C-alpha cells in the first residue's frame, strides 16, 4: 500500500561522498580564481557602458 | 525501513569536519557593492511573474499577467516581441540558448514554445506540452528540441517539442514544485518545491539522485552555482542556503534578523561570490557567497520582486516586479 | 480555453 | 546609415500594447469559486448559451466521449461505496461485474461497447447498487448520475448525438484554468474557473488581486453529506471553511462578492426527508421548508464575513435551469455595473 520510498533512500545513502573542509575548498578557489572576472565583484571601467 | 533515512545524518555529519564559515573567514570580504540602475524597462500593463535572458546577455523575455510576453534590447530599451498569450495567467518564460524559442507557461498548465525569428506573420505558437495537472512552475530549454519543466503537480517533465512528448517524468516530491535549473553542462538539475526540499535529479535515467532538506517552508527559487557543484534555494522561511552535491548538504544559510519577507528569486553571480536574491519586501539582496555578509541591495521597485535575471557575461542584472518594471542594475 | 467549453 | 532596425518597431509595439491594455480594462473578470461538484462549471456553460455562440451539432460530437467517461466514473464511484458501506449485492452475478467495471481504465474510453452496457446496466438494476445511490448522501458521487444512467438506452446507441441537458451535466475534466470571454452587447465579461487545479492555492490565490467580481458558489443539497473516508466531514461545513477563508483575504477587498446558492431545485425535494436540524443543531425554524432552510444556510454563509462595509450579493439559483440563470445573472449584471461605475 505504501513501499517505494525506502527504495530512495539505499540509491540516496549509497552515493559519492565528500568532507565538506574539501568541499569548501575546492569551491572557495573555483570562487577566487573568476573573482577579476566578475563584472559585479571587482568593477570594470566606466567605459563598460551596457 | 525508516531509520535508514537516520542514516544518512551520520553520513553528511562524518562528512562536516569544518563549516563554510570556518574555511572563509581569514580571506578579505566583498569590497564593496552599491549597483544604481542602468536601465528601467516600461512597457507591460500588470504584474510581472518571470523574465529570462538571451544567451548573447543583451536581449531577454518578461511574463507578465497583462497577457503579454515581451522580448527587450536590454541595451538600447527596444521592445524586439510582443506575444498576445492565450492565457493572461502566465507563471514563467524562458530563452532558448539559441534564442530560436521561446516558452512560458501558467495555471493553464500548457508549456508553449513560441517561434522566435521567423517567415510567419508575426510570432507562431509552435507546441503546446501538454500533460501537466497543476500550474506551470518555471521551465528552461536545454535546446531548441528539449525542455525541462516543474509545475504545481508536484512533477517535473523533460520534453520532446518535435514530436510534443513527454519523455521522463521527475515524481518524488509531496509539495508544488517552484523551481528548477539545468547544470552547466546540462547532465542533471536541480528543482525546489512546497515540500521545504529541493531535490538533485538525473537528466536521462530519471531517478533522483540527492534530496535535500533544510527550510522550515516553502521554496520558490533555486539556482546552480557557475561550476555545477552547488545550488541557491530562496525560500519562504526568509533564508537562502548553499548546498554542495558532493558534499551533500547545506553549507552556509543567508539567513538575517529583521528581515521576515518571504524571497521570490536567486540568481549566483559568475565567479559565484555574489548570491543576488529577490524578495517580497520590494528589495532585491545582495548576498556574500562565501562569507554570508550582505554585501549591497537592489531597492529600486515599489512592489515585490518576483524574479531576477543575471547575464552570462555578468555585466548586468534584471529584477522584475509586481509593480509592471523592470530594472537593470551594474 | 476547453475542450468543447470555452473556446475551446 | 544600417540600423534601427527593431529601434522603430519597439514605437508599433507600444502602440498595439496601449489599444490592449485600452481594451482588457473594460473586461470583467469574474471569478468563480467553490467546493467541488457546486455548479460552476455548468454555470460557465450556461452562459454560452443565452449570451455566447451554442453548442451546434458540431460542437455537441466534442462531449460524447465524454458523456461515456462521467458513467464510468459514476459506477464507479458507486463500486467503492459498497466495500466501504459494507452493502453486499443482492444478485451473485454482479460481483464479476463489478470487478469488470472496476479494472476500466478511468480515463481511455473511446466508444461505449456492448460488453460494457451490460455490465453497467446489470450493475444499475442490483439492489445493491441502487440503496448504495440511495445512500449517496455519506460519499461522494455525481448529482446526474441517475439523468444518465436511466438513459443508458440513448447513450449507448450507434447513432447517438447527446443534447444540451447532457452537456450541461458532463464532467469535462478541466486541466486547469478555465475562463470564458462573452458580453452583453457593450460591456465584455470574462468567467474564470480554478477548480480543477491539482496544487495549493496560496501560490497563485494572489493572481487574482482585486478582480472585478467573485462568485461564490454552495450546493444547497450539500447540508447532509458527509464523506465517511474522509472521516464524516460535513460537506457544507466544508464548503463554510472554504468561503470563510475566501472572505478574508485581503486580495479581494474591491472585489464584489456574489453568493450563488446551488443546487436549490434538489434542496426542496430532499428537505422534505432529511431535516436540517440534526445536521446544524443551531437550526431553528420548521421543518419540511425550503424557504427556512435556504434563508438559515444563506445566514451561516453571510455570517462568515467579518466588517459591516463589504456587502454580499446572493441569489438563489438552479444551474441546471437555462432560464433561472438567464434571469439571475441580468441582477448580477446590474449590481456589477451599478456598482463598479464609479
Ligand atoms: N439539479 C441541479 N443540478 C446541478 C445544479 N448545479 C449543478 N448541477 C449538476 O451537478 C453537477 C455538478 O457539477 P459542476 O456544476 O461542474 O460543479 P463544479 O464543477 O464542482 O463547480 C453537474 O453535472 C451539473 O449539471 C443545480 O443547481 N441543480
Amino acid at each position: 500500500q505504501a513501499r517505494k520510498l525506502v527504495e530512495q533512500l539505499k540509491m540516496e545513502a549509497n552515493i559519492d561522498r565528500i568532507k565538506v573542509s574539501k568541499a569548501a575548498a575546492d569551491l572557495m578557489a573555483y570562487c577566487e580564481a573568476h573573482a577579476k572576472e566578475d563584472p559585479l565583484l571587482t568593477p570594470v571601467p566606466a567605459s563598460e557602458n551596457p | 525501513a525508516e531509520q535508514l533515512k537516520n542514516q544518512i545524518r551520520d553520513a553528511r555529519k562524518a562528512c562536516a569536519d569544518a563549516t563554510l564559515s570556518q574555511i572563509t573567514n581569514n580571506i578579505d570580504p566583498v569590497g564593496r557593492i552599491q549597483m544604481r540602475t542602468r536601465r528601467t524597462l516600461r512597457g507591460h500593463l500588470a504584474k510581472i511573474y518571470a523574465m529570462h535572458w538571451g544567451t548573447d546577455s543583451r536581449l531577454l523575455v518578461s511574463a507578465s499577467q497583462d497577457g503579454k510576453l515581451i522580448i527587450w534590447d536590454s541595451y538600447t530599451t527596444n521592445k524586439v516581441h510582443a506575444i498576445p498569450l492565450r492565457s493572461s495567467w502566465v507563471m514563467t518564460c524562458a530563452y532558448a540558448p539559441s534564442g530560436n524559442y521561446v516558452a512560458c507557461g501558467g495555471l493553464d498548465n500548457i508549456c508553449s514554445i513560441y517561434n522566435l525569428k521567423t517567415r510567419e506573420g508575426n510570432v507562431r505558437v509552435s507546441r503546446e506540452l501538454a500533460g501537466h495537472t497543476g500550474y506551470l512552475s518555471c521551465c528552461r530549454f536545454l535546446d531548441d528540441n528539449q525542455i525541462v519543466t516543474s509545475s504545481g503537480d508536484t512533477t517535473c517533465a523533460l520534453w520532446d517539442i518535435e514530436t510534443g512528448q513527454q519523455t521522463t517524468t521527475f515524481t518524488g516530491h509531496t509539495g508544488d514544485v517552484m523551481s528548477l535549473s539545468l547544470a552547466p553542462d546540462t547532465r542533471l538539475f536541480v528543482s525546489g518545491a512546497c515540500d521545504a526540499s529541493a531535490k538533485l535529479w538525473d537528466v536521462r535515467e530519471g531517478m533522483c539522485r540527492q534530496t535535500f532538506t533544510g527550510h522550515e517552508s516553502d521554496i520558490n527559487a533555486i539556482c546552480f552555482f557557475p561550476n555545477g557543484n552547488a545550488f541557491a534555494t530562496g525560500s519562504d522561511d526568509a533564508t537562502c542556503r548553499l548546498f554542495d552535491l558532493r558534499a551533500d548538504q547545506e553549507l552556509m544559510t543567508y539567513s538575517h534578523d529583521n528581515i521576515i519577507c518571504g524571497i521570490t528569486s536567486v540568481s549566483f553571480s559568475k565567479s559565484g561570490r555574489l548570491l543576488l536574491a529577490g524578495y517580497d519586501d520590494f528589495n532585491c539582496n545582495v548576498w556574500d557567497a562565501l562569507k554570508a555578509d550582505r554585501a549591497g541591495v537592489l531597492a529600486g521597485h515599489d512592489n515585490r520582486v518576483s524574479c531576477l535575471g543575471v547575464t552570462d557575461d555578468g555585466m548586468a542584472v534584471a529584477t522584475g516586479s509586481w509593480d509592471s518594471f523592470l530594472k537593470i542594475w551594474n | 480555453l476547453l475542450t468543447t467549453x470555452x473556446a475551446a | 546609415a544600417e540600423d534601427k532596425a527593431a529601434v522603430e518597431r519597439s514605437k508599433m509595439i507600444d502602440r498595439n500594447l496601449r489599444e490592449d491594455g485600452e481594451r482588457s480594462r473594460r473586461e470583467l473578470k469574474l471569478l468563480l469559486l467553490g467546493t467541488g461538484e457546486s455548479g460552476k462549471s455548468t454555470f460557465i456553460k450556461q452562459m454560452r448559451i443565452i449570451h455566447g455562440s451554442g453548442y451546434s451539432d458540431e460542437d455537441k460530437r466534442g462531449f460524447t466521449k465524454l458523456v461515456y467517461q462521467n458513467i464510468f466514473t459514476a459506477m464507479q464511484a458507486m463500486i467503492r461505496a459498497m466495500d466501504t458501506l459494507k452493502i453486499p449485492y443482492k444478485y451473485e452475478h454482479n460481483k464479476a461485474h463489478a470487478q469488470l467495471v472496476r479494472e476500466v481504465d478511468v480515463e481511455k474510453v473511446s466508444a461505449f461497447e456492448n460488453p460494457y452496457v451490460d455490465a453497467i446496466k446489470s450493475l444499475w438494476n442490483d439492489p445493491g447498487i441502487q440503496e448504495c445511490y440511495d445512500r449517496r448522501r455519506e460519499y461522494q458521487l455525481s448529482d446526474s448520475t441517475k439523468y444518465y444512467l436511466n438513459d443508458l438506452d440513448r447513450v449507448a446507441d450507434p447513432s447517438y448525438l447527446p443534447t444540451q441537458q447532457d452537456v450541461l451535466r458532463v464532467r469535462v475534466p478541466t486541466t486547469g484554468i478555465i475562463e470564458y470571454p462573452f458580453d452583453l452587447q457593450s460591456v465584455i465579461f470574462r468567467m474564470v474557473d480554478v477548480g480543477g487545479q491539482r496544487s495549493e492555492r496560496r501560490k497563485w490565490i494572489h493572481c487574482f488581486e482585486n478582480v472585478t467580481s467573485i462568485m461564490f458558489l454552495v450546493a444547497l443539497s450539500e447540508y447532509d453529506q458527509v464523506l465517511v473516508e474522509s472521516d464524516n466531514e460535513n460537506r457544507m461545513e466544508e464548503s463554510k471553511a472554504l468561503f470563510r477563508t475566501i472572505i478574508t483575504y485581503p486580495w479581494f477587498q474591491n472585489s464584489s462578492v456574489i453568493l450563488f446558492l446551488n443546487k436549490k431545485d434538489l434542496l426542496e425535494e430532499k428537505i422534505m426527508y432529511s431535516h436540517l436540524v440534526d445536521y446544524f443543531p443551531e437550526y431553528d425554524g420548521p421543518q419540511r421548508d425550503a424557504q427556512a432552510a435556504r434563508e438559515f444556510i444563506l445566514k451561516m454563509f453571510v455570517d462568515l464575513n467579518p466588517d459591516s462595509d463589504k456587502i454580499i450579493y446572493s441569489h438563489f439559483t438552479c444551474a441546471t435551469d437555462t432560464e433561472n440563470i438567464r434571469f439571475v445573472f441580468a441582477a448580477v449584471k446590474d449590481t456589477i455595473l451599478q456598482l463598479n461605475l464609479k
